């Protein structure tokens, strides 16, 4: 019989690949925060006590 | 109508956790902790210590 032969084999190219995936870390920057703490306090000065 | 309410959280001093708490199973009914680098005393319903 006339039986098959080897396949054609895969025709690879070679190269060189980046991978990228979606981007799920935010975006950080530095930042300062300029600011003033304002507290107001109410006491009542008892006879022995505040 | 009310106009304003005060509403703070005062820890419990030594004294007051291992001779009373822990030993009798009663607590002080006054408040003396240092606040905002002052020492204020709460007396439970403006009454005498408890």
């Amino acid at each position: 019989r006339r039986c098959p032969t080897r396949p054609e084999g895969q025709n690879y190219t070679e190269g060189i690949a980046v991978v990228f995936k979606e981007n799920i870390a935010p975006y950080k920057f530095k930042a300062t925060m300029y600011y003033k703490d304002v507290t107001v306090s109410q006491v009542w000065f008892g006879h022995r006590y505040s | 109508q009310f106009m304003g309410i005060f509403e703070d959280r005062a820890p419990v001093p030594f004294e007051e956790v291992i001779d009373k708490i822990n030993a009798k199973g009663v607590c002080r009914s006054t408040a003396k902790y240092v606040r905002n680098n002052m020492e204020t005393t709460a007396f439970h319903r403006d009454d005498h210590e408890t």
